[PDB]
């Protein structure tokens, strides 16, 4: 067997997840920019 | 504009978060009970490179944002010319 | 006076609008990936 | 297969095609006297400049995707280490 603390791994995972969400929020703003730009 | 200001604020806040979380995760790691042939230092090095990828991605998205601003400026430049100004 | 054909300008704009949507599609996939991936 | 790269290549082909469709429309532009000395040729150049920004944007999106791919590999690598392979 090989025992590991899943609570600890999950804590690390949650930190990274929040950073992923941050990047995703930036993308959202760029998508809004692309929708709004008009040649005329 | 509000979206452009908010983007700038989000990037600054993202950088702060990266710094904070980097330390919080590093402290979680040195408290790992291991050995298999994987030392806490092996994990730490791997995590460091993950952090480097996040920093890169944020910078790349900022550049996309800036290039979309350029695109808009060029649209406006073209429209102005098309209309004889 | 400086007369221009607005229908012509609209034909051009429609092409560029599609390209903006194409860029948005691509970056949306990137967003979807960042929302889906997980450390574990 | 790398389906993201496939989608980018298709976008890049669409750029080529739409540029050419606009080039056909540019034959319909008329030269009139103006303070700025604008000609259809100037407009064509300004349009191509817009296309060069689209080219840059698509390539930059591909480069961001490549880093998302790196991130996925790093996550899997760290997971394997943490779980004792």
């Amino acid at each position: 067997s090989y025992y590991i603390d899943a609570d600890l791994l999950r804590e690390i995972k949650q930190h990274l997840k929040q950073q992923q969400e941050g990047l995703s929020h930036l993308i959202s703003i760029i998508k809004d920019d692309l929708e709004d730009i008009k040649l005329v | 504009s509000a979206p452009a200001d908010y983007f700038r604020i989000l990037v600054q806040q993202f950088e702060v978060q990266l710094q904070q979380y980097r330390q919080q995760i590093e402290e979680l790691e040195n408290h790992l009970a291991t050995q298999s042939h994987i030392t806490p230092q092996d994990l730490s090095m791997a995590m460091q490179k993950i952090y480097q990828t996040f920093v890169a991605l944020a910078a790349q998205l900022q550049s996309i944002h800036e290039n979309v601003k350029v695109l808009k400026e060029q649209y406006l430049g073209y429209r102005k010319m098309f209309l004889g100004d």
